[PDB]
RNA sequence: GUUAAUGUAGCUUAAAUUAUCAAAGCAAGGCACUGAAAAUGCCUAGAUGAGCCUCACAGCUCCAUAAACACCA
RNA sequence: AGUAAGGUCAGCUAAAUAAGCUAUCGGGCCCAUACCCCGAAAAUGUUGGUUAUACCCUUCCCGUACUACCA
């Protein structure tokens, strides 16, 4: 029963056009949701700021790496 | 002096208290 | 009259409530909130938020209209105010960053009153089972904290308060 | 005391992890829907730069006395194609996992779309019967901690899950076979405790002899008549 | 001074006395980027052979709609029935735990549980950087 | 198999070839309608448990619901 | 007792467009202080009602004022 209520409309009278994006969170789960623009599919960045500096220079030395051969 | 009415009384049938279980009309027709 | 057997044939005044007029200077939400009954829990909120304002709006009427059909009193059905997020990512080969897109979230709060403690296994089953899609329920106890959100900020009060300190 | 022999079961549910397929009545009304949400909308900001293609591709059809021949450099219908590029690269995950494939009723990677209960198999009497997790009543003990210390007792489990409260959900009684029927012990009352997997699994000791998932619809055949019934009594369908 | 302070505990006191106001729900206000900006879809045109069919199907959604209420209504009718059954059936036999599962056991609430996704979280997937600002249009007025 | 209660739609009316104009009323649903409910407009779905008896009163029985003696880990 | 009548920066006044002077705080001039020049801060006795407030009314409180006579 979890397509009870997903079957649904915007319900308005003046409201802007929305389409189908594929949103996917941080990890590789996707939900569906109207957005603004007609992009296919968006992802969600991670928010290096909430890493302690041991997690974050984990983080500093991956993509420094990675960029390098 | 105050006397006994002959018969039941028009709304003495629904409870005064708990005023909130009993549904309400909604309408007017 | 009142010696006629037929005295009070016209008493309604005991069949609706008080219903206390919004006073102008008397107008205030006073809600005395019920905590810790027999078998009865206090007044919850419902707190369903989702991305998409037509997907949460749609399953906050379900869980309204299913608390109508089982006699669960709904105190309000109000709507927490919105907040938008400006989603940016980073650019690969570089560190200076670019707007992605904006996203914003929608919360729909339907209050409901207190429940027996049996109903509340039954009642809450029916509502995870439902989810549709990412929305993210959250029952909650209706705290005055909680209640704060829907208000506005005053800085006002903050001038004085800090300076109280 | 009493005859009867007080047993907490926990009724472990695993929630679904993927949205279940839409009906055939349903897509032809998700359609709809969607194409009535075009007709009643506004244009938006994308399709006011495709009429803006329009005004400029007019002028360059006709009136060519554009002032400004600098203009902008991408194009709506470009817009798009940027983003479809990056969606067909980009790859997802499999609803259907090797589970299914394989019918491993162990894992808990089978059935996202519906709802797995924890079986597991024990033996009385010589005879294994696969029935829920339970363990005996202690004095000084709620029947509710009884279902929880049946999850601590399970064989190398992680496992956290989240209770529903202190009342029960169901009941079996169930009276021993005469050979070893007694007065002192005459049966057993089993009563039964919701919960919700939030997250952990069993490890890789012992998995197809211990313990499986499955759905109401194959629940039948790993059980018999009389404890069918009462299960699927508090088994909400979904 | 001292009288200085006096005004400050009045100034406090007045500013309670006025109403908290409550933010208002943007989304129930649509902007004024919508104001008639010329866009406006053109006349819609409805074929008859399309609205049969959407017509007749609306009747059979409306008949499908109350098939789902029916099981739901049934299901949690038997799930109501069903604990119901058993907490009376227990009470007989031990009062001192009928109490215990009864009363009001602050072990559930909060209930925080969210809805499934449409695919499962693929393994090993390392999502790119970036940062969330929040512009959320303040809103603070003052009396 | 056996022992004791009940079976017009969700409740309930008339009815139950007892006679009569007739299977009714309220609930329960979809859509539209400032955002929730509620009103309002448009609109969807339908049962006389089963047979026998009586044919000019209506009940017995059967079956089923459902409890019990009672198969059970 | 009754009646009359007033509260505003620390202080005193004028307006309710809350201003002016002084005091207070900071800086300059002088050997130092004061004078002087420059800059800043500061309030409507109290409660309630006055579209909403303020000058108004009301409540509370302080203090001011007149009269208390014929036998
Ligand atoms: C089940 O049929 C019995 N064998 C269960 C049992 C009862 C008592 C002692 C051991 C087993
Ligand atoms: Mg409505």
């Amino acid at each position: 029963d979890c397509n009870r209520a997903l079957l649904t409309r915007l319900h308005r009278q003046t409201y802007a056009r929305l389409y189908p994006v594929l949103l996917v969170k941080q990890d590789g789960s996707t939900i569906h949701i109207r957005y603004r623009e007609p992009r296919r599919m968006l992802t969600m960045p991670v928010d290096l700021d909430s890493l302690s500096p041991e997690e974050r220079r984990a983080r500093f030395r991956k993509r420094e790496a990675k960029f390098k051969e | 002096r105050r006397a006994a009415p002959l018969g039941p009384m028009p709304n003495e049938d629904i409870d005064v208290s708990d005023l909130e279980r009993l549904k309400k009309y909604r309408s007017f027709d | 009259y009142r010696s006629k057997p037929t005295h009070g044939i016209g008493r309604y005044k005991h069949l609706v409530k008080a219903q206390e007029p919004k006073k102008k200077k008397g107008k205030v939400e006073v809600r005395p909130i019920n905590l810790g009954t027999d078998y009865e829990y206090g007044v919850l909120n419902i707190h369903l938020i989702a991305y998409d304002m037509a997907l949460a709006e749609s399953y906050a009427q379900y869980v309204h209209n299913l608390c109508n059909h089982l006699a669960i009193k709904v105190e309000e059905s109000y709507a927490m105010p919105t907040k938008t997020m400006e989603v940016l990512q980073l650019q690969e080969q570089g560190s200076k960053m670019f707007l992605d897109a904006v996203l914003t979230t929608h919360e729909r709060v339907v209050q409901i009153s207190g429940l027996s403690a049996t109903f509340a296994e039954i009642f809450l089953e029916i509502i995870h089972s439902n989810l549709p899609e990412g929305v993210k329920l959250s029952v909650r106890e209706h705290t005055e904290e909680d209640f704060k959100g829907r208000f506005k900020a005053r800085p006002e009060l903050e001038e004085l308060l800090a300076k109280l300190n | 005391s009493s005859p009867w022999r007080l047993l907490g079961a926990l009724c472990l549910q695993r929630p679904p992890l993927v949205t279940k397929p839409l009906t055939p009545l349903q897509e032809e009304m998700a359609d709809l829907l969607q194409q009535i949400e075009i007709e009643r909308s506004l244009y938006s900001d994308h399709e006011l730069r495709a009429l803006d293609e329009a005004q400029q591709l007019a002028k360059k059809k006709s009136d060519l006395y554009e002032e400004e021949d600098e203009q902008n450099i991408l194009l709506a219908q470009d817009l798009e194609d940027m983003w479809e590029q990056k969606f067909l690269h980009f790859k997802l995950g499999a609803r259907l996992t090797e589970a299914d494939k394989k019918d491993d009723r162990t894992s808990l990677h089978r059935k996202l779309d519906r709802n797995l209960i924890l079986l597991v198999r024990e033996k009385l009497g010589d005879q294994d019967i696969w029935m829920l997790p339970q363990s005996d009543w202690q004095p000084g003990e709620t029947l509710r901690q009884t279902a929880e210390r049946t999850l601590a007792t399970l064989s190398e489990n992680n496992m956290e899950a989240k209770f529903l409260g202190n009342a029960p959900c169901g009941h079996y009684k169930f009276k021993f076979p005469q050979a070893m029927r007694t007065e002192t012990s005459l049966g057993a009352k089993v009563f039964f405790f919701k919960a919700l997997l939030l997250t952990g699994d069993f490890s890789q000791a012992g998995k197809k002899g211990h313990h499986v998932w499955v759905s109401k619809e194959e629940l039948g055949d790993y059980l018999k008549p009389k404890y069918l019934a009462q299960v699927r009594r508090f088994l909400l369908d979904l | 001074d001292q009288a200085a302070k006096d005004r400050l505990k009045k100034r406090i006191r007045r500013l309670e006395k006025a109403s908290q106001e409550l933010i208002p729900i943007e989304d129930f206000i649509t902007p004024v980027k919508f104001l008639n900006k010329e866009r406006q879809r053109p006349p819609v045109e409805l074929p008859f052979e399309e609205s049969e069919r959407r017509a007749l199907l609306l009747k059979r959604w409306s008949l499908y709609k109350q098939r789902e209420h029916e099981m739901e209504r049934s299901a949690i009718r038997s799930l109501l029935e069903a604990q119901e059954e058993a907490l009376q059936e227990l009470r007989l036999s031990s009062p001192e735990l009928h109490a215990e599962a009864t009363k009001r056991d602050p072990s559930l609430f909060p209930f925080e549980r969210q809805g499934p996704d449409y695919t499962p979280p693929i393994s090993d997937y390392q999502p790119p950087e970036g940062r969330y600002q929040d512009i959320t249009k303040v809103y603070t007025q003052v009396e």
